[PDB]
RNA sequence: UAUUUAAAUAAUAUUUUAAAAUUUAUUGAAUAAAUAUAGUAAGAUUAUUUUAGUUGAAUUAAUAAAUAAAUAUUUAUUUUUCUUUGU
């Protein structure tokens, strides 16, 4: 999560949604807590969808 | 480097500089200025090619010149292990046979299909080789040349959904033994799949109507 | 670059991450039929110093919008599952790119990974690009800036990059798409 | 076995060590004529020891201690003035160095006087060195810039640009050094001989001279506010660099390991035709002189221009079937007369 | 001998006569002396313009991409290409217009060429592939027969164990893709060197040989063995193109000189091999493609051996019609999806 | 004396005539053999320092992945927890507590 | 006939800025014009620097 | 070169103007003016012919003749051999030994 | 015996008669 | 040294001695002391203190040796003993690659500056 | 004169 | 290019049968040599007697060889006449020999 | 069994797959047009081969000029085997392209009635910058360098060393160059 | 005899197409070219007329 | 069962002289065939001036154990350190 958060902070505005999706997928693969993976999916949706 | 203009260095040459043959036009020169290509000797093959084999590949000795030491030579007798078979241990008799036919025995009726990637199909449709309006069939695939004739063998194909998570448009395709994920993806998209398991003569009639 | 197995052994991570320490994260693999763009490597390319400006990943990725349209039409950019898009072109119009990269008949990029002496089934691989047109040496210098430690040869027909696998072919394709070819 | 080089190890003979002659201006053109066109709009001297002193002086000038470099240059310049005759290469060069030392010490008027003396000596010089004249006029430009004459400084800089674009060959410095990568016979180890490279900032000092010249010109243009001049200078500099790189270009030969064939270096290293001289003396523009008085072939009209002979009798064409039977001879009967009717004169 | 060999320079005297000739020998005057044949570039064939005349609007120069025109002349009728022009991966990316000639050595009009056919910049690898295939196919494989020990009946007389055999010799198989690519590259090389001439018709007033010779003399066609040869591609004309040759010209072109007429095509049939596994024992002939390329096709060897290349407008039309579908299929999808849009 | 045609190296120094072995600093055959053996043993001990980590069904060797997958694909159709298929082939028991375990 | 009566003088193709003309082609094109073409000066005559005839 | 006088008098070079072997023609084009400007005393006898002898001959001021073979040899090597010719006097041949250090 | 190596031609009888 | 065993040869190789008659200069660290104690019968050693070295070489006394070592370039011939000749070859190849990259980066930075100047000039001419 | 002439050799499987 | 055509079988090289080679290499026949004029290892190459090997010669000079041995009366109709190829024709000039006169090589009638 | 016309085959008919109201998507049918051109060329070639006539120009083989180059039995077999099948393939291609043209016209009408004239004209356009490149490179010289000879591109045309050439008459109208050569390095 | 693509033999546009010709040479004079064309036309006419005579 | 990345569809051949008598026939021990085949005894095998690694190791017939070693061809890992080191 530290590495992925550094990538999220240092990402490019057009690259933030993809890196957020990658973080969510890596969390689900690592079997992170359900609240963590839901928060990461929500953050990915927030950065991807303009109306969201 | 000369110290003065009055006393220049001599022009006496070394062996490296003196023993130099004439320059032959190479591929770079012939591509830069094609006015030099005036004969057939200028059409040199790929520079990766060295030439004919000029030495003997002697085992345990490398590459030797012709006429060299043939004393310690075994590649000749090889072209004309015991330490591993010293204990009478045959590998083909050590392990037993799982079945009389063997593993993966392609008997008549095994239904060994040829893989066809749903990602490949979607790529072809987005490219324009295949028209999504008409119903997709093996004949349409072969004519659009999305799959070469070498991959065709009875039974025709299997629709494998590799690397695909969503089909945006409905696709109406006819194949054999499509995977469950591919079927459900097409159904979700709205297209209608119809597993058409054909006999040999039926497949030949479909490919050459 | 975190050793999940070592962290679990030392007690720095929960013991449920053994699947993460054993198997990599599942991602749609980039293929010649499925252009699965990787935002991480594209961001790395954007951060790397190059002379030519690359398009944004938002424009490189095909649009993903509502699919309530009754009938589809022939837009140059439409919803595609495999992520196929026509070449966008240069990023800044007031520039001249010294080289031009043609696509193949199926719209695939020129990157093809071969093997040295494949009869012996040798794991050593190399990449060959034989669709570059224009100034091949500028493309070769850009490949030098991309892969610093690799051996890159150039000829009239093909540019060879030795000791690079599909993991490098995908980076080459990403850079080509960002440039606009 | 790896070498430690802890003992004395003599160098290896390499084609990059070939002595290259300094570029000379043509005899008809003179630097004073070019400047006017631009204005339109021996006794025994211990030269070894004085060269030691001059080397120490330029080391001082590079280190930064300028007054000591100035006095070293003065000593060795007195030596050269006594030794060499009027308007000599090392003479004008060392007085260029002396003017540079004077300018680095602050005596700008004496620097300008010395550089104008360099100009009037290049006037009388018969074939001055291209590098020497370029460095001299760069020195005069930098002295004018230090005095405050930035217009004249950039004028001298574009003068250097014009001279080196007009009377300089760009592909000579990489004539023998471009085909060196083809000497690579090993790929796994020692494969840097396939990637050998020689920076152009070392083998033709005039190129680095004009590079720094145009760099200072760009700085002066940015300081003044002449964006057109800055763009022009940058374009010309980039064009020069591209010319040099293109003359250095070459395609890659064999890539993998090539055992044997050690006698291929004779073909690898030779009088390699550089791309510059190729595109200059292409056989269609530099048409060779081919006089027919020494040959036995000529166009249809110029039949009598072949090498003369005694009692030349045209028998027939060498149809190899004439040695066959009477049927074959009847087959080739009319051929001689038809060929005569073809090659008849106008 | 070899360059790095002791036997290379042991002939240290006598090779030359001290006394020079009195008719051809001369002294070197200086740098202003023009020596016959002296040239800085290594030219194994030092042929110049006068000896080997080139027929083109301009002499091939490094400034010009191709020696022919770049824009239609307003004082000459311009004829566009029969099929629309597309620029592929190897095309010159520049308009090419050739000044078509008449049988009276006069320029009639100007016809645009095809960059896919005459714009595919040449490449030494493909040229060498074509040349090697031609020189290995044209050799006589029936004369490679040799004796064997079982064939010799009673060492010197005893034949070798593995002798050369007509069936054991190899005839290679070349694909139509590389064949067409090499032929196009050779045509482009001829165009760049400036020895390509486009004529409306190749027709003789009488099918005899003296009329052919008179035509060649009137249009300055060097046909002699020693002079530069000619390679004809007869196809009829622009209005009436024909796959076969004109009968009169085909009868008259049989001259002892260096002139060869070839079929107006650059493709070839797909070569098949029905004896790949040596099933038929009684087959005589080399292994490999049993359907080789005939002699009357265009080829790199004959194109290099013959100086001038005279193609007819019928041949141009046939080549364009045969290469249309190929240059359309080569295009990438985002380009070929626009062909019906542009028409 | 396994190779019976010794290599002739270029003689840059006269002591290369007196020397017999090519690489003197290099250990002899059996010594370097036992050295490499000890190094491989040390590397294996460093690798097995931590406990034997267990891997999922996907991160298994090919001769076991498909078998372990087909042994449980029948139960994978019905999504219910607490379903184990005790298969014969697989990762053996280490015999001690493991942090990965 | 129309084009010959319209254009008596050679157009911009009769230029030497890039390469030398071919005397054979000039002799062939001689008939299409009124002024002699094969008469070539030793200097690379350009359209802009000098007027042609 | 003895007491300010060159020993080599003539340099015979035979070549062909149209046949082939562009090495001698490259030499005559590129390095011949340089050599002639450096040593204007020696006389270069050029011989055009159909089948040229790929060899250079040096005739010295005492009747001696020294020939070098330049078949498919680069013009740089040709120039080097010509300079070796003009450098040697070709009047004797003695080995290099302690007894032959002093003539 | 390898009979497939030969073609179908009758060899001359040895010794040949006059 | 080649007459002795492989261990003494390894120690002399560490001391940077390959043949008979070679002389090297080493520090007085315990590692070098141990190596010389191991090979004390094949080499003869002389001792020079720091002041004795400052006298033997023409260096003033107000200049230490750390500054001299920091000033001398690291690109000296055979700078580092890499563990393999393949590593040595690829290090030299990377050095040549860095030279070529220096040149091409200079050219590309020039091109970038010219392009930015052109863009600024065009924008100013528009406005 | 004439003896047992060798023919083409059939390839293996 | 599927298995590009072999360069050694290009019909240009024909060496003596060596222990190395390819199955498609056309070596010289048994009992015959490669070079025609190499009767011995020291046999000098003939001066002007050329043997047109391979394809049919475009111009067969009467002194050259083509599927024939050197017959004096057949290859030399007149010994005092020298045949050359000028403008793709057989020109029969008078034979001259070089003699040293006044320090130059003059041409005299060879038969005389 | 009509899998060639694009509709469902008899197997799908028996299965009862509802695929008739499927969709109406625009399609250029460029690949189908290319294949139709190929098939038409092949049909014409087959007819020309079938209609071959002996035309012997030599007197030895002159007793065949009136006959066909085929034996009538083999001519009938050829007509029934290849010439008659090429026409069927051509008809299949034509039918598919006509169906797609009908669907394209319907899609054009739908777009015109939904969005508008210019909106549909822009939505049904495939023009791209690389399309402009492939079709006319003069409108693309500035955008990128796509020439096989990059050294002659007008962007990099400054590298070509234009020499000072002159036509000498004393040599016979020969073009030579005026500038002097460069002194090449000889030894070390 | 054996299998041979008789359906391919006679299909080419010209007579020289689809014939196993391995007795030619890289250079052919005027008589050589005339004899090559003669032999091709004669081979075609021989095949055709022999087949016709046999079947009749 | 199918939720994981590639590819230049090409086959034909593979030392030589010999180490043995059985075979298939004919004429009254000879005659003519057999590159028939010998786990295969022995020898001969055509081409200087060259450019990088080891000089006596390895040796476990047979259920879930990290790994045989030499010789030779290609080919890959520029991380720290006082110097060195062919993995
Ligand atoms: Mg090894």
């Amino acid at each position: 999560h530290y590495d992925h958060f550094l990538k999220y902070l240092n990402a490019d505005p057009s690259t933030v949604p993809g890196i957020a999706q990658t973080w969510a997928t890596t969390a689900k693969h690592m079997r992170s807590p359900n609240w963590i993976v839901q928060l990461l999916r929500g953050l990915h949706k927030y950065h991807a969808d303009a109306e969201c | 480097k000369e110290f003065d203009e009055d006393h220049p260095l001599p022009v006496v040459g070394s062996r490296l500089n003196g023993r130099t043959t004439q320059h032959k036009w190479n591929h770079w020169d012939q591509y830069l200025n094609p006015q030099i290509t005036q004969s057939i000797k200028d059409l040199t093959p790929t520079p990766e090619y060295v030439g004919m084999r000029c030495g003997h590949n002697m085992i345990k000795m490398g590459w030797m010149k012709i006429g060299g030491s043939w004393k310690y030579s075994r590649g000749y007798n090889d072209r004309r292990g015991q330490w591993q078979e010293r204990k009478m241990t045959p590998r083909f008799m050590l392990a037993p046979r799982v079945s009389a036919g063997g593993p993966r025995n392609r008997y008549e009726g095994k239904l060994v299909f040829s893989p066809l990637r749903l990602s490949k199909l979607l790529w072809a449709i987005d490219t324009g080789r295949i028209n999504p309006n008409e119903v997709i069939t093996l004949y349409h695939l072969r004519q659009a040349n999305v799959v070469g004739e070498r991959e065709i063998v009875w039974p025709g194909f299997v629709l494998i959904s590799n690397g695909v998570r969503r089909v945006p448009y409905p696709i109406h395709i006819e194949l054999q033994n499509a995977s469950a994920e591919s079927i459900r993806l097409i159904e979700e998209a709205g297209g209608s799949f119809t597993c058409v398991y054909m006999t040999h003569e039926g497949l030949y009639q479909e490919l050459h109507p | 670059p975190t050793d999940v197995a070592a962290n679990i052994s030392a007690g720095a991570m929960p013991p449920e991450a053994n699947v993460a320490a054993a198997l990599p994260v599942p991602r749609i693999q980039y293929s010649k039929w499925n252009r699965a763009l990787r935002s991480d490597v594209y961001d790395e390319l954007l951060k790397l110093p190059l002379r030519y400006k690359l398009h944004d990943f938002a424009k490189l990725c095909p649009p993903q919008r509502c699919q309530e349209e009754p009938e589809a039409v022939g837009v140059v950019g439409r919803d595609s599952a495999v992520g196929y898009l026509p070449p966008l072109g240069p990023a800044d119009p007031l520039d001249t790119i010294p080289f031009f990269v043609h696509r193949s008949s199926n719209g695939v990029l020129p990157g093809k990974v071969f093997s040295m002496h494949p009869r012996n089934l040798m794991p050593a691989f190399y990449l060959r690009i034989q669709q570059v047109e224009g100034d091949m040496f500028r493309f070769e210098e850009e490949l030098l800036k991309i892969f610093p430690t690799k051996k890159i040869f150039v000829r009239s027909h093909s540019i060879y990059v030795y000791n690079v696998a599909l993991d490098g072919r995908m980076v080459l394709h990403h850079w080509l798409l960002g440039l606009g070819f | 076995v790896t070498r430690l080089y802890t003992s004395y190890y003599t160098g290896v003979l390499y084609p990059n060590q070939l002595v290259q002659p300094k570029q000379r201006l043509p005899a008809d053109v003179s630097v004073s004529a070019i400047l006017q066109k631009r204005s339109e709009p021996r006794p025994y001297v211990p030269l070894g020891e004085v060269a030691k002193l001059e080397l120490q002086g330029d080391y001082y000038m590079e280190g930064g201690m300028f007054q000591e470099a100035l006095e070293h240059y003065g000593v060795v310049a007195k030596a050269y003035n006594y030794a060499y005759p009027e308007n000599h290469a090392q003479r004008i060069g060392i007085r260029i160095k002396l003017s540079a030392a004077f300018r680095q010490t602050g005596r700008l008027e004496s620097s300008l006087a010395n550089i104008e003396e360099v100009l009037r000596m290049l006037d009388a010089s018969t074939r001055p060195s291209l590098e020497l004249i370029c460095e001299a006029l760069l020195e005069l430009g930098i002295t004018r810039e230090a005095l405050g004459m930035k217009r004249e400084a950039t004028e001298a800089y574009e003068e250097a640009l014009e001279v080196v674009n007009s009377f300089h060959n760009w592909g000579e410095s990489h004539r023998m050094l471009r085909l060196l990568p083809r000497l690579g016979r090993r790929f796994n180890y020692n494969f840097e001989e396939k990637f050998v490279y020689f920076s152009p900032f070392d083998y033709d000092r005039t190129f680095a001279l004009v590079d720094q010249c145009l760099e200072r010109a760009e700085t002066i243009f940015n300081e003044i506010g002449d964006v057109e001049g800055a763009i022009r200078v940058l374009q010309q500099r980039k064009e020069m660099i591209d010319k040099k790189f293109f003359n250095m270009r070459d395609f890659a030969g064999r890539i993998h390991t090539m055992r044997g064939h050690w006698k291929r270096r004779a073909q690898h290293l030779t009088n390699a035709p550089t791309p510059d001289e190729l595109l200059r003396y292409s056989p269609t523009i530099h048409q060779v002189h081919r006089d027919f008085k020494y040959e036995l072939t000529a166009p249809i009209g110029r039949e009598k221009e072949v090498m003369p002979g005694v009692n030349r009798l045209v028998l027939d064409m060498g149809n190899p079937y004439r040695r066959r039977g009477r049927l074959s001879n009847k087959m080739l009967k009319d051929a001689d007369h038809k060929f005569a009717n073809y090659v008849r004169q106008k | 001998s070899s360059i790095f060999s002791p036997r290379y320079d042991w002939r240290t005297s006598g090779v030359h006569d001290i006394a020079p000739r009195d008719e051809g020998d001369f002294l070197y005057q200086g740098p202003q002396h023009v020596l016959p044949g002296a040239h800085p570039l290594p030219l194994h064939h030092p042929h110049n313009t006068i000896t080997r005349p080139v027929i083109s609007p301009y002499i091939p120069s490094p400034q010009r991409s191709h020696p022919y025109f770049t824009a239609p002349l307003p004082e000459l009728p311009h004829f566009s290409t029969t099929k629309p022009i597309v620029y592929t991966y190897g095309t010159m990316k520049e308009r090419i217009i050739a000044p078509v000639f008449n049988l009276k050595n006069e320029v009639i009009y100007t016809r645009e060429l095809d960059p896919f056919i005459f714009g595919m910049y040449p490449e030494v690898e493909e040229l060498s592939k074509n040349l090697t295939y031609w020189m290995v196919r044209c050799q006589n494989f029936a004369s490679k027969w040799d004796y064997e020990t079982r064939e010799i009946w009673r060492y010197t007389w005893g034949g070798r164990t593995k002798p050369s055999k007509p069936w054991n010799m190899l005839m290679p198989t070349m694909d139509v893709k590389t064949w067409s690519k090499s032929n196009r590259m050779m045509l482009t090389l001829k165009m760049l060197q400036g020895r390509l001439q486009v004529v409306d018709r190749l027709t003789l007033e009488e099918p005899t040989q003296e009329c052919y010779l008179e035509l060649c003399r009137n249009m300055s066609w060097d046909v002699r063995h020693t002079g530069g040869g000619v390679l004809f591609m007869d196809g009829g004309s622009r209005i009436t193109p024909s796959s076969e040759f004109d009968r009169a010209f085909f009868f008259g072109s049989f001259f002892n000189g260096r002139n060869k007429i070839v079929r107006p095509t650059v493709l070839c049939d797909e070569q098949y091999d029905y004896n790949k596994t040596a099933a038929k024992q009684r087959m005589k002939g080399p292994k490999g493609a049993k359907n080789p390329i005939p002699i009357n096709r265009f080829n790199a060897y004959d194109a290099m051996k013959h100086d001038r290349l005279v193609i007819t407008e019928g041949a141009l039309m046939q080549l364009e019609d045969e290469l249309y579908e190929h240059k359309l299929q080569i295009l990438p999808p985002h380009i070929r999806n626009q062909l019906p849009e542009y028409g | 004396a396994f190779r019976r045609l010794v290599k002739r190296h270029k003689i840059t120094n006269n002591q290369m005539l007196l020397m017999r072995r090519r690489e003197p600093y290099k250990p002899t055959m059996k010594d370097r053999q036992e050295i490499a053996d000890r190094a491989k043993l040390e590397e294996f001990e460093r690798k097995n320092a931590d406990g034997l980590m267990f891997v999922p069904e996907k991160a298994l060797p090919p001769w076991q992945k498909s078998l372990a997958h087909n042994a449980k694909a029948l139960g994978s159709r019905i999504n219910f927890r607490g379903f184990r298929v005790r298969v014969a082939d697989g990762q053996d028991e280490p015999g001690f507590p493991t942090p990965f375990r | 006939g129309e084009l010959q009566k319209k254009n008596p003088t050679p157009s911009e193709w009769y230029d030497e800025s890039k390469g030398p003309l071919n005397p054979n082609f000039l002799r062939s094109m001689r008939s299409h014009y009124e002024v002699d073409i094969a008469n070539l000066p030793d200097t690379p005559l350009i359209r802009g620097q000098r007027e042609f005839f | 070169s003895r007491n300010g006088e060159l020993c080599l008098k003539k340099v015979i070079i035979s070549y062909c103007p149209s046949n082939g072997a562009p090495n001698t023609r490259q030499f005559l084009a590129t390095h011949l003016p340089h050599f002639h400007a450096k040593y204007p005393s020696v006389s270069i006898d050029l011989r055009p012919r159909l089948w040229p002898e790929m060899a250079i001959t040096g005739v010295y001021r005492d009747g001696s003749e020294r020939s070098y073979n330049t078949k498919n040899l680069s013009p740089m090597g040709i120039f080097l051999r010509l300079n070796n010719l003009v450098s040697t006097a070709n009047d004797y041949d003695q080995p290099f030994c302690a007894s032959h250090l002093h003539f | 015996w390898r009979t497939w190596e030969y073609q179908h031609t009758r060899p001359d009888p040895r010794p040949f008669p006059d | 040294p080649f007459k002795h065993s492989w261990e003494v040869n390894r120690m002399l190789r560490e001391l940077r001695l390959e043949f008979k008659g070679q002389t090297t200069i080493v520090p007085d660290i315990p590692q070098v002391r141990k190596r010389i104690w191991r090979v004390r019968h094949i080499v003869k050693v002389d001792v020079l203190d720091l002041d004795e070295a400052k006298a033997l070489i023409g260096v003033p006394e107000h200049i230490s040796f750390t500054d001299l070592a920091s000033q001398l370039p690291p690109s000296f011939g055979r700078v580092k003993a890499v563990p393999s000749p393949v590593i040595r070859s690829k290090m030299n190849f990377m050095k040549l690659r860095r030279m070529r990259l220096r040149d091409v980066l200079h050219r590309d930075a020039l091109e970038l500056r010219l392009l930015e100047l052109k863009r600024s000039a065009m924008k100013n001419x528009e406005q | 004169r004439k003896a047992r002439r060798v023919q083409l050799q059939p390839t293996e499987y | 290019m599927p298995r590009p055509a072999p360069r050694f079988a290009m019909g240009h090289m024909l060496p003596h049968r060596s222990n190395v080679g390819s199955q498609f290499l056309h070596t010289q026949r048994h009992g015959s040599r490669s070079t025609w004029y190499k009767k011995h290892y020291f046999s000098l190459r003939p001066f002007a007697i050329q043997r047109h090997h391979g394809t049919t010669p475009r111009i067969l000079l009467d002194r050259s060889l083509w599927k024939s041995l050197w017959i004096t009366k057949l290859q030399l109709p007149d010994i005092n006449r020298w045949e050359r190829v000028v403008n793709s024709r057989r020109v029969t000039e008078d034979r001259y020999a070089f003699v040293e006169e006044e320090g130059v090589m003059h041409k005299v009638n060879w038969g005389l | 069994m009509s899998g060639a016309f694009g509709c469902g085959s008899y197997r799908s008919v028996v299965a009862g797959t509802q695929n008739v109201p499927r969709r109406m998507t625009f399609y250029p049918s460029a690949y189908e047009l290319i294949q139709l051109h190929k098939a038409h060329r092949e049909v014409i070639r087959h007819f020309y081969v079938r209609d071959k006539i002996f035309d012997n120009k030599f007197p030895g083989n002159a007793l065949a000029n009136g006959l066909f180059k085929f034996v009538p039995n083999r001519r009938e077999n050829y007509h029934m085997r290849e010439l008659m099948e090429s026409i069927r393939r051509r008809s299949i291609w034509m039918h598919r392209i006509k169906q797609q043209r009908e669907i394209n016209a319907k899609v054009v009408e739908n777009m015109e009635v939904k969005y508008g004239k210019k909106a549909a004209a822009s939505m049904l356009c495939f023009t791209t910058p690389d399309s402009n490149a492939y079709f006319a490179p003069h409108r693309y010289q500035d955008v990128a360098n796509s020439w096989p000879n990059y050294w002659q591109h007008p962007s990099v045309n400054h590298v070509v060393p234009k020499p000072r050439w002159r036509r000498h008459r004393e040599l016979g109208g020969i073009t030579r160059v005026e500038d002097p050569f460069a002194v090449q390095a000889s030894d070390y | 005899g054996g299998f041979t693509m008789k359906y391919k033999k006679g299909t080419g546009l010209w007579d020289e197409d689809h014939v196993n010709d391995y007795k030619t040479n890289r250079y052919l004079s005027a008589r050589a070219t005339m004899r090559w064309y003669q032999e091709m036309e004669r081979h075609q006419t021989r095949n055709s007329l022999n087949a016709r005579r046999a079947t009749q």
